[PDB]
């Protein structure tokens, strides 16, 4: 025999303070038992399990399930209890490659590596925790006791030990053959290259020879798999990629559950289909969790779905990454807090697309949302390609400069150019930095009775203009905003406004262009039609006349 | 040569912190660095039975091509026992902040000479990711004291004093202070005489080494140069309504810090509904009030004291035109330090780079004065900060931070 190097064991522990499983073996029909005995005899013959004596105090139940439409049983050991006690492991497969970061390959060949999973030895000290019992016929003898010598199907540590054992094998091969890529997925090995058919097939054979060093045999009859590959919801081709078919159903009434499937398919499609939108269809789910409640589709949700259907009418594909070329990211505003983007290197062939949705907020503006969308694309691009894209944004360079230099927060977006494609992001108002000479000065105030919810809002000005409005079912915060609204409504194109509302100042200093509050929205609409607004704050109830006067008026 | 026993704190598991996305240039740098470290026995590859993780990245000087590995041990440092076995700690040298020159050296490479306790190593696990996760991340743990970990200067402190033993009595006026990977060396000597003695110190360490990639560097501070920011009121000949409003607002706030401050007589000037730009003459009672306020603001805050048991908090405000103000305190309105920066170098069109440099300068001021880093309240959206701060970071430690999302009205008063 040819010596093979052993695959070294991973030392495995139970969680601190915990012991192995001791779980009832439920009795089996006489039919199931004979099938498990033959099953276990072949596995024992191949080395996967060994008979043990009666000293081992652990146990995990074994079951007999068999494939529909056949007559040769199969064994399921239910490791749920042992898994609760097995230590955590490093999980590597959490981050899955995105197709848009892959490189184009001339050939990708698939190798079968099913033989390896069962030749990966289980740490000797841990094997005792894997004990199981085939019940005896009529329960008149001791059940036959076995334990695993290899990673068992269904045990918590098998995926991460198997993957790390294969990595150690493949590492030196990949390192000494930098003109190929290798990726393992369950019992399949994929090797891609740009080599001429010649050296590519030779590289394949080298790999088989390398695997043989560990005694891992690969089948000679070449694989069933050939490009395109169906993998993790995508279709991988040698020179392009897409998502698997996205078919939006025809339905007359839509369930909670059916809409949740519609949105999921839309989210999955949006990584290659440009312009997908889900705001209205997702907001049919607000708070409710009655899995089968039927929801009427709003007029908006129907226009959004009709929008999406036309986008899904033809298949669309993405191209792969070319590391020799810049990445370009282009962003568009879609409305109602929705943003859409394309990433490409060459005109008219996207690597991928995507969308970004405005967060739940009380007050917001387009520049903040654009900024957050850019940070999201940037981080996704670091993941997929390792570098930041060049940005094409629908905001003028002037607008951005005005925004970031005056905004109270530090803010930044990386290298970008303006793209003149409507609708453009803009500043809807800008407050003055100094008081306006010649503009009427409005001293505003509101107040509300906490028990009656009655209030007043109003102003007095240096020209003697005055107003006080009685208000019902209001609060002090609302009345302070109402007073500012009245001053805006009653002033000319330039106005100085003096308030003591720290609350109102905090909102306006956030520079919103849209709010959840209709009162803030009304103020924003008034600000947009002014030419100049100076907003001044001063402390309440200190003696500031004008403030004191209208405070005496609105708090009566 | 013989490992010191080290534990986590009771009921605490090791760190399991996600590795954040790295640029291709940082991954390449870290793959070369870690290959060399594994070759030199400092780190070893680990298996999947190690579930722990701490994030790693790298920093470099623009003119270096040599990268510095930076492990973010903030979580491990929180979960590691605090060692009061040989000393209850360092009596922080109050004279360090008084030296006309303090040079900051990276001496963390000396730590690699000490083996790490074999049972503790697993908690130093880190991962080098691959672009697009196309290959499994490379997993390592440390065999020796790692830079950036709280335990390293402590365990090496016995050796470090024994290396500075020639510098000890030969220069009895030099204060030397160690913080994480940093050595602070303070002197009142002429800048040329200071530098020679710095290189004097380097040799003692290179001598002991028999090579350190960054010990030749030297960041020079002048804590004697460090400025403060008292509360000052405008001196004007004519006051508009608006000027007086902003004065009374400023004094209102200052009365929360200074007790005797009064605004009665000045508030009385706002009696009336005049145009914001109209000049108002100052009554003599208001004149008196303003003058008395000015003299109050000349004195120190009352009842201000540093307590080493409490956290330091640092707040920063963007003032525009590359100017940044900041305050360090433990209790609100009991500022231990205030200051203002303008010399944000290489960043006139990048706010986030300026804020990052400000954060580093404030942290080193805190280390010099109190021997510990503050917790920052940053005027920035979390996602903006988290995306970029590692591109501008040049220090070997990392403070804690939270994010301010509502504009402070007091920004006006530190202007
Ligand atoms: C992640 C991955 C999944 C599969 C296969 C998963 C499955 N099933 C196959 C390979 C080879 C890889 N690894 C890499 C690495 C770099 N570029 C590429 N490009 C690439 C991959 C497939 C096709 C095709 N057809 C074309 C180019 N693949
Ligand atoms: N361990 C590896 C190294 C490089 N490529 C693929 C694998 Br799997
Ligand atoms: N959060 C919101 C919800 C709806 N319209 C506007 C905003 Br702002
Ligand atoms: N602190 C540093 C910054 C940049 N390079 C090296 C070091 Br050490
Ligand atoms: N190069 C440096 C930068 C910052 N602090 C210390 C050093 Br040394
Ligand atoms: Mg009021």
């Amino acid at each position: 025999m040819v010596p093979i190097s052993p695959i070294e064991t991973v030392p495995v522990k139970l969680k601190p303070g915990m012991d192995g499983p001791k779980v009832k073996q439920w009795p089996l029909t006489e039919e199931k038992i004979k099938a498990l005995v033959e099953i276990c005899t072949e596995m024992e013959k191949e080395g996967k399990i060994s008979k043990i004596g009666p000293e081992n105090p652990y146990n995990t139940p074994v079951f007999a399930i068999k494939k529909k439409d056949s007559t040769k049983w199969r064994k399921l050991v239910d490791f749920r209890e042992l898994n609760k006690r097995t230590q955590d492991f490093w999980e590597v497969q959490l981050g899955i490659p995105h197709p848009a970061g892959l490189k184009k390959k001339k050939s990708v060949t698939v190798l079968d590596v099913g033989d390896a999973y069962f030749s990966v030895p289980l740490d000797e000290d841990f094997r005792k925790y894997t004990a199981f019992t085939i019940p005896s016929i009529n329960n008149e003898t001791p059940g036959i006791r076995y334990q695993y010598n290899v990673l068992p199907q269904g045990w918590k540590g098998s995926p991460a030990i198997f993957q790390s054992s294969m990595t150690k094998i493949l590492e030196p091969f990949a390192a000494q053959n930098p003109d190929i890529v290798i990726y393992q997925y369950m019992d399949d090995l994929y090797v891609g290259s740009d080599l001429e058919i010649g050296q590519h097939r030779t590289k394949i054979e080298e790999l088989r020879q390398h695997l043989l060093r560990w005694g891992l045999t690969t089948p000679d009859k070449k694989h069933q798999k050939e490009p395109p590959f169906l993998w993790m919801g995508y279709e991988l081709h040698p020179d392009k990629w897409t998502v698997q078919p996205i078919v939006l159903p025809e339905k007359d009434s839509w369930t909670v559950n059916d809409i949740q499937k519609l949105v999921g398919k839309l989210n999955w499609a949006s990584q290659i289909y440009p312009g997908i939108k889900v705001r209205q269809l997702s907001k049919l789910l607000r708070g409710t969790k009655a899995l089968t409640e039927v929801i009427p589709l709003t007029e908006e949700a129907e226009l959004e779905l009709a929008e999406n259907r036309e986008i899904l009418k033809e298949p669309v594909h993405g191209v792969y990454y070319d590391p020799s070329k810049d990445l370009i990211a282009e962003i568009q505003k879609q409305g109602q807090g929705q943003w859409t983007y394309q990433i490409y290197q060459e005109p008219f062939k996207n690597l991928k697309t995507g969308k970004y949705a405005r967060m739940r907020g009380a007050h917001t503006n387009d520049v903040k949302q654009l900024t957050e969308a850019v940070q999201k694309i940037t981080t996704e691009s670091i993941v997929i390609w390792g570098k930041t894209p060049k940005f094409k944004l629908p905001i003028q360079k002037e607008t951005w400069e005005t925004w970031w230099t005056e905004y109270w927060q530090a803010t930044w977006i990386p290298e970008w150019e303006f793209v003149n494609t409507p609708p453009l992001v803009k500043l809807w108002y800008q407050l003055e930095k100094e008081p306006i000479v010649g503009a009427e000065t409005f001293y505003v105030d509101g107040a509300a009775n906490r028990e009656t919810k009655l209030g007043k809002a109003g102003y007095v000005t240096n020209k003697g203009r005055q107003k006080v409005v009685p208000l019902t079912n209001t609060t002090n915060q609302k009345t302070e905003l109402q007073a500012i609204y009245l001053a805006l409504q009653d002033s000319g194109l330039e106005v100085n406004i003096v308030t003591d509302s720290q609350y109102a100042l905090g909102i306006i200093q956030a520079q919103p262009d849209k709010s959840e509050s209709e009162l803030v929205n009304q103020i924003i609409e008034q600000l947009i039609k002014k030419e100049k607004v100076y907003l001044a704050w001063v402390p309440a109830h200190k003696g500031i006349g004008g403030n004191e006067q209208v405070d005496k008026l609105v708090s009566a | 040569i013989e490992t010191v026993p080290v534990k986590l704190k009771p009921g605490m598991d090791g760190p399991k912190v996600k590795q954040w996305p790295l640029t291709e240039e940082k991954i390449k740098a870290l793959v070369e660095i870690c290959t060399e470290m594994e070759k030199e026995g400092k780190i070893s590859k680990i298996g999947p039975e190690n579930p722990y993780n701490t994030p790693v990245f790298a920093i470099k000087k623009k003119d270096s091509t040599k990268w510095r590995k930076l492990v973010d041990f903030r979580e491990l440092n929180k979960r590691t026992q605090d060692f009061w076995e040989v000393q209850l700690g360092i009596p922080h040298p109050a004279g360090l902040k008084k030296k006309k020159s303090v040079t900051v050296l990276d001496v963390g490479d000396a730590y690699f000479s000490v083996p790490l306790d074999e049972d503790f190593r697993k908690y130093t696990a880190f991962t080098i990711p691959s672009i697009n996760n196309e290959t499994p991340g490379i997993r390592y743990q440390y065999n020796v004291l790692p830079q950036g970990w709280k335990g390293s200067p402590a365990i090496f402190q016995s050796s470090m004093t024994k290396i500075l033993e020639p510098f000890k009595k030969q220069n009895p006026d030099i204060v030397i202070y160690q913080y994480m990977d940093d050595l602070y060396v303070g002197s009142d000597l002429e800048i040329g005489q200071h530098r020679t003695k710095i290189e004097e110190l380097r040799q003692h360490l290179l001598r002991w080494g028999l090579e350190p990639p960054f010990l030749w560097m030297g960041y020079e501070l002048h804590p004697d140069k460090w400025t403060v920011q008292p509360i000052v009121l405008p001196e004007k000949d004519s006051w508009t309504v608006n000027d007086i409003q902003k004065l009374v607002g400023k004094l209102n706030w200052a009365s929360q810090i200074y007790p005797g401050i009064k605004v009665r007589q000045l508030s009385k000037l706002l009696r009336g509904t005049k145009a914001l730009t109209e000049v108002i003459p100052l009554t003599e009672e208001a004149e008196l009030e303003l003058a008395e306020n000015r003299e109050i603001l000349k004195e120190p805050v009352h009842g201000v004291y540093y307590d080493p048991s409490k956290d330091l908090i640092a707040e920063i405000q963007k003032q525009g035109q590359g100017q940044w103000t900041y305050q360090i305190y433990q209790e609100p309105f009991k500022n231990l330090k205030t200051g203002k920066y303008a010399r944000m170098r290489g960043a006139h069109t990048n706010d986030v780079k300026q804020l990052t440099e400000a954060v580093q300068k404030i942290t080193t001021e805190s280390i010099v004065i109190w021997g510990k880093t503050p917790k920052f309240k940053l005027p920035i959206q979390k996602e903006t900060w988290e995306t970029w701060w590692t591109e501008y970071w040049q220090a070997t430690w990392i403070p804690e931070w939270e994010f301010v999302n509502t504009p402070p009205l007091v920004k006006l008063w530190y202007q």
